[PDB]
């Protein structure tokens, strides 16, 4: 599950 | 002194996403897996990065805003930092995704630390209002700035889809602009 941060822009 | 998860304020867990609260002495940190980069959650006590670490939260503060609850990485510097606060700022960055830490500040423009957080100053709290970095109100054209954990207080917070397959822009907005 992808973490907030490997989602972030 | 955030109910759910500190990080993301959701306050429902998931089965491949559980929240994970920390048995640390004094510690109220409650957090995502997801939210906290927790490589494995464990069968027992499970214990957030200060918690785990060597000294006393009177020193253990986030170096990007004045408040002092809430989940702590270390960062570049040997210094501490909000994960929320992280995510905000547009110019921190992690340099591990996965685990989320260490929180990277080296690229934080000058800019993000010569501002006064608006929603500090009028509690009058000046003092407050200059500690660490803001971020800057998402709608166009104003220029409103604040502490990323004072918006979130606030509920001035918000997730808005990017361009990308999951890429999410992590946001905020000043009272004036939300929605
Ligand atoms: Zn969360
Ligand atoms: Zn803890
Ligand atoms: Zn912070
Ligand atoms: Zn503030
Ligand atoms: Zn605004």
């Amino acid at each position: 599950l992808a973490t907030k941060a490997a989602r972030k822009s | 002194m955030i109910g759910g998860c500190c990080v993301c304020s959701d306050e429902r867990g998931w089965a491949e996403n559980p929240l994970v609260y920390c048995d640390g002495h004094g510690c109220s940190v409650a957090v995502h897996q997801a939210c906290y980069g927790i490589v494995q959650v464990p069968t027992g006590p499970w214990f957030c990065r200060k918690c785990e670490s060597q000294e006393r939260a009177a020193r253990v503060r986030c170096e990007l805003c004045p408040h002092k609850d809430g989940a702590l990485k270390r960062t570049d510097n040997g210094g501490w930092a909000h994960v929320v606060c992280a995510l905000y700022i547009p110019e921190v960055q992690f340099a591990n995704v996965s685990t989320m830490e260490p929180i990277v500040l080296q690229s934080v423009p000058h800019d993000r630390y010569n501002k006064t957080c608006y929603i500090c100053d009028e509690q009058g709290r000046e003092s407050k209002a200059a500690t660490g970095a803001c971020m800057t109100c998402n709608k166009h054209g104003c220029r409103q700035a604040f502490h990323v954990t004072c918006a979130q207080f606030a509920g001035l917070l918000c997730e808005e889809e990017g361009n990308g397959a999951d890429n999410v822009q992590y946001c905020g907005y000043c009272k004036y602009h939300f929605s």
